[PDB]
RNA sequence: GACCAAUCUAUCACCCUAUAGAAGAACUAAUGUUAGUAUAAGUAACAUGAAAACAUUCUCCUCCGCAUAAGCCUGCGUCAGAUCACACUGACAAUUAACAGCCCAAUAUCUACAAUCAACCAACAAGUCAUUAUUACCCUCACUGUCAACCCAACACAGGCAUGCUCAUAAGGAAAGGUUAAAAAAAGUAAAAGGAACUCGGCAAAUCUUACCCCGCCUGUUUACCAAAAACAUCACCUCUAGCAUCACCAGUAUUAGAGGCACCGCCUGCCCAGUGACACAUGUUUAACGGCCGCGGUUAACCGUGCAAAGGUAGCAUAAUCACUUGUUCCUUAAAUAGGGACCUGUAUGAAUGGCUCCACGAGGGUUCAGCUGUCUCUUACUUUUAACCAGUGAAAUUGACCUGCCCGUGAAGAGGCGGGCAUAACACAGCAAGACGAGAAGACCCUAUGGAGCUUUAAUUUAUUAAUGCAAACAGUAACCUGCAUUAA
RNA sequence: GCUAAACCUAGCCCCAAACCCACUCCACCUUACUACCAGCAACCUUAGCCAAACCAUUUACAUAAAGUAUAGGCGAUAGAAAUUGUGGCGCAAUAGAUAUAGUACCGCAAGGGAAAGAUGAAAAAUUAUAACCAAGCAUAAUAUAGCAAGGACUAACCCCUAUACCUUCUGCAUAAUGAAUUAACUAGAAAUAACUUUGCAAGGAGAGCCAAAGCUAAGACCCCCGAAACCAGACGAGCUACCUAAGAACAGCUAAGAGCACACCCGUCUAUGUAGCAAAAUAGUGGGAAGAUUUAUAGGUAGAGGCGACAAACCUACCGAGCCUGGU
């Protein structure tokens, strides 16, 4: 976790999390379910349609997430071409 | 077995006792069987003259008047030894073969 | 039997053990003498 | 540390050296032989094992005489004093070296054999095939590098070209120049192998401790071994 | 969430208070640390021989005392004041070398017959003492230690300390501060009948002693500081390795050395390389290397039918220091015998240099016993001392939440002096007490937890850092021989 | 009122600023404080604790970029550049540097380590301040009975009541540890994110960072003592184990690594001692006492080691591997 460096005295994020999930600027964690890549010949089709879809995180998850990471990757993503760009922004909603 | 205590020639044994032994300043040698030799050259001599008919007395009277404090130095003992210098209008340069060296402490006191 | 006397005081073997030839032939007792002038004790060594 | 081995002398001397004991120590000070150490004081007698060695001025056969036969601490087998022309020297006492005999010491590699007595020295090539010898050199003007204990005697085997294939008292044959410096007999203080120590005293004053008390699990190399005699070791 | 003791800072205060900024910001406890003081406690420990004119005399003991190497440094002499009384505080000066130390010019160079009354007698452990010719040399008494009641043990310490001396005298010292002798313990003197019958044991004190078993060759050593041996080591035997010289192993040579198993001497060391190790021994050796020497049915068993391998325990010894059976059976030794010993393999897991058996001498080794022995007991008692109590002096520690601290019944985090009901109860002090306060010293050593450790053992998981040998490369000689890098092998 | 209690000034920590010291006289590497005479000395990848709940590869030595790339039993973690640009809101003898001083003391050795004092203008002031403030005692010993206190009572006791504190654990006086009081010291430092209030607003902040109401600034939150144990070098054979050189000791009696027995070496057993004479003592019975015997002096063998007639024993009172330093 590393709550403060040795070298400038700051917090570090784990590159794990970074690889293995993605932030959005709404608030949630995308996320893929395991065992997509490994038996998939016994795993009746709905079972592969059903592992080869994304997943979002719980709150507690989501907040562990947050907290293995810096402000940095809270950035915005404006990329020129992103399949993911009509989710960074949550509309439509009441508590 | 004291750290303080000075070493000296009441604490070791016979050997080193009679080895160190205080300022005793070597005059001789030993020669074998245990025949010191008493080196007459080594041997300093008290040159005391004699004094007969002296003036002067180990202490001075405070009605003598008070002079300033003025160190000698070469400069000075050149301008007064200037008899050459001026008959211009004697040296030892080198003094290694000299009875009493002046660099190389030779002569006691 | 009595283990309280050990000691058997001999400046010869005390001062070839901890002297100062000793102590400066080797490169260790020389450290170990400069550390002791750094500490600031009186005596050096024996 | 300072060890300073009392091996140090320059020139041959009949009297005996005050022999300093080791006790299986080295340079440094630790241990490298287990079993030495503690016994009875010795004096080192200097020997020559180089029996022939013309003297100054000299070159010629020589001529020498026994005169007293004395025991050898450092060694088991015993010497004997042996004076000629103007020097002394010790040399190995062989069997029935009485004193005041003669020996001689030749050297000319005569054509045929030559009935060698039991004390003279001639070289391997004037010996008869099948003569006890002893003090054995590797090489001319070496000096006798094997046979010397006690008892021991080497067989002569045959001679080939200008070489001698000698039988050392293990059965290892061993092949040597002709033209070396040997000795014929065998050496004294026969029935050596015999003595009876009888008690731990003497061998405790012979300067030997005793083994430890480690109890020792015997391996593999502890079995009866049969193996084969070596090849002939030559030196040419 | 609301307040707030103390301090510094910026604000009028100013007989002590307010607004904000800071926490080294606020103690009934962490077998917490420093300083003094209660608690056992004036209890344990303790010395100084007697008379006296303080001149002197008397009683007892002594293996202690003299000088010195090792060691200390003025450490019981005077002067004035401090005090079991003083070796305590300041000045005084010692202790003077002939005893010991402080020590040798060079070059070639050589000391074979040890000492032990050393001559008879000799022996093994083979041994501590010497000089020759030449050159140059002629000045000679310089320096240190010298005391004591003394050294190392935190103490003024029944402790530890070598050399030559009479070891009891010509040296060296005083076990009794004063009174009485309560209880308990210890060191001594004697004991009416027994002499080991209390006791697992003959374990203190006296006799002085007879015959056995196991083991160990005997001497010697071991766990300084609980186990001193039935363990350890070898004089004797046996296995393996080494053909050689310059630091030992070695100025040695196969009858010589190094690494090991057993235990002298006598009878012996019977069998097996399937398996591991060591030998390239042209395919086998080695078991005195690691280790092993069997089962089923039969006229209380030979020999038959056999299965497997290496043999299938040969000789020998026997209720063992030998898994319960075990207090064996069997005959004694006594009044009783799981104590001791004569024979049985049935020890199924004894059995051969991991050594099987007897035996000459011996054991502070471990278990029995015949004639004598003592208070160990039957049943203990008397005396002296140590020691104890009181009178004078000094003077600790373990320990304590506070105590104004009884007993019986039942309960109670499950054994109550403090709880529910009853008995009792004036105040303190000495002289004994060890039933309880689960009494007092040690984070139970026995059991268990520790992804906390360390010692030991390899065929547990990994790397060969190091040694030596192997195949390759550069490295030079031949023809049509040392270092270095890459992988394997045993340690 | 005996014993006690306070004084505060010497000096300490931080940076702010310069870069420091160093032979009158003799003496100092041989045994340091020694006037005097024929022989090699240098350059070395630090390890380790600890975290991944073990642990081997792994674990640190102006601003922004950026805690990004990148590396990593791809898990715990590690982590760059191009670009950029002359006083104390301190301490005031248990605090402050350990310090009046690296002083004794442990000590043969490396190594560890504290306090001295208190009125002032005259101590060449005689002569004492105002007693009062904790812990132990005197002025002043107790008088049925029992957590030491309450309701009370005209009164102390007498009347009724109630089972010490803290920690643990479902459960307590429990007989589970802690504790004699007093004075001093002594144990919660902050983090992506979140809550409240200030200022501006699709912008604010004194470049960089965040923007579908956001940011800035302040306020508020993350304990101490405690092992076994490793690394590298010093210090250690003056006692113990072994070795080396030159010395010393062993009466007498019977008669040969023979026997008894002096001195002498060790201590199989009893008793005393157990905070004692001693952090290993006192008497005999004990084995040896011309030999594997003991010892005076000096030198050598130091821990992954030495030594070892194996006791896996000893190596300076505690050695299944002695202590110190720095990682701790
Ligand atoms: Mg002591
Ligand atoms: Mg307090
Ligand atoms: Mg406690
Ligand atoms: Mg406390
Ligand atoms: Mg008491
Ligand atoms: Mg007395
Ligand atoms: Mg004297
Ligand atoms: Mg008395
Ligand atoms: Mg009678
Ligand atoms: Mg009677
Ligand atoms: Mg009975
Ligand atoms: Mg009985
Ligand atoms: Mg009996
Ligand atoms: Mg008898
Ligand atoms: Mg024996
Ligand atoms: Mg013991
Ligand atoms: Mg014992
Ligand atoms: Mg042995
Ligand atoms: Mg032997
Ligand atoms: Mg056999
Ligand atoms: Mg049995
Ligand atoms: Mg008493
Ligand atoms: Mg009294
Ligand atoms: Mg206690
Ligand atoms: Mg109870
Ligand atoms: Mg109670
Ligand atoms: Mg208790
Ligand atoms: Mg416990
Ligand atoms: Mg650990
Ligand atoms: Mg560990
Ligand atoms: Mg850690
Ligand atoms: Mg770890
Ligand atoms: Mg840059
Ligand atoms: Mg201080
Ligand atoms: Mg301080
Ligand atoms: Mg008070
Ligand atoms: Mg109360
Ligand atoms: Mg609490
Ligand atoms: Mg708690
Ligand atoms: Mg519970
Ligand atoms: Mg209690
Ligand atoms: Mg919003
Ligand atoms: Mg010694
Ligand atoms: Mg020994
Ligand atoms: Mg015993
Ligand atoms: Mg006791
Ligand atoms: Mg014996
Ligand atoms: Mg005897
Ligand atoms: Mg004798
Ligand atoms: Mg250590």
């Amino acid at each position: 976790l590393t709550y403060f460096s040795a070298r400038k005295g700051k917090r570090k994020t784990v590159k794990a999390v970074i690889d293995r999930f993605l932030r959005l600027h709404c608030g949630l964690w995308v996320r893929r379910k395991a065992g997509y890549k490994k038996k998939l010949w016994k795993k009746t089709p709905a079972r592969k349609k059903r592992l080869r879809e994304f997943v979002f995180c719980n709150k507690t998850q989501s907040k562990l997430l947050d907290k293995m990471t810096t402000s940095f990757w809270k950035r915005r993503n404006w990329y020129v071409d992103d399949p993911y760009q009509k989710y960074h922004d949550r509309t439509n909603l009441k508590v | 077995a004291d750290r303080m205590s000075k070493w000296t020639s009441k604490r070791g044994p016979r050997s080193f006792r009679g080895r160190k032994g205080r300022g005793a300043k070597g005059i001789g040698f030993l020669t074998s069987g245990w025949r010191f030799v008493q080196i007459k050259e080594m041997v300093p001599e008290f040159v005391v003259p004699d004094l007969t008919g002296f003036k002067l007395k180990p202490y001075v009277s405070y009605l003598a008047p008070e002079s300033e404090e003025t160190p000698l130095t070469a400069a000075q003992l050149f301008s007064e030894a200037v008899a050459p210098a001026i008959e211009k209008d004697g040296f030892e340069p080198t003094q290694e073969g000299k009875l009493f060296q002046l660099y190389p402490r030779n002569f006691l006191r | 039997k009595a283990r309280g006397n050990e000691y058997q005081p001999s400046n010869i073997k005390r001062k070839n053990k901890h002297g100062w030839v000793r102590r400066l032939s080797t490169p260790a007792g020389v450290q170990v003498i400069l550390r002791r002038m750094l500490k600031g004790r009186k005596s050096l060594s024996h | 540390a300072n060890f300073v081995s009392w091996k140090s002398r320059t020139k041959y001397t009949i009297t005996p050296v005050k022999m300093r004991k080791s006790g299986g120590r080295d340079h440094t000070g630790r241990i490298r032989v287990h079993g030495i150490g503690g016994g009875h004081k010795q004096r080192y007698r200097m020997i020559d094992f180089l029996r022939f060695r013309p003297e100054e001025t000299k070159s010629g056969p020589f001529e020498e005489k026994v005169i007293q036969v004395r025991y050898d601490p450092c060694r088991s087998a015993d010497i004997a004093l042996v004076a000629g022309g103007s020097r002394k020297r010790w040399i190995i006492a062989t069997e029935n070296m009485q004193a005041g005999d003669t020996i001689l010491n030749s050297n000319h590699i005569g054509r045929m054999a030559v009935a060698a007595r039991e004390g003279d020295a001639h070289p391997l090539g004037a010996l008869p095939v099948g003569t006890l010898i002893n003090n054995v050199e590797s090489e001319p003007g070496r000096g006798a590098q094997y046979i010397r204990a006690a008892g021991t005697c080497g067989v002569l085997l045959r001679k080939v070209n200008g070489t001698a294939i000698i039988q050392l008292p293990s059965k290892r044959q061993m092949q040597v120049l002709e033209t070396c410096v040997a000795t014929v007999g065998r050496v004294s203080n026969v029935d050596h192998n015999k003595r009876v120590i009888g008690k731990a005293g003497r061998n405790r004053w012979l300067g030997k401790r005793p083994n430890s008390g480690r109890w020792h699990r015997k391996g593999g190399w502890a079995g009866r071994k049969i193996r084969p005699l070596p090849p002939m070791k030559s030196y040419v």
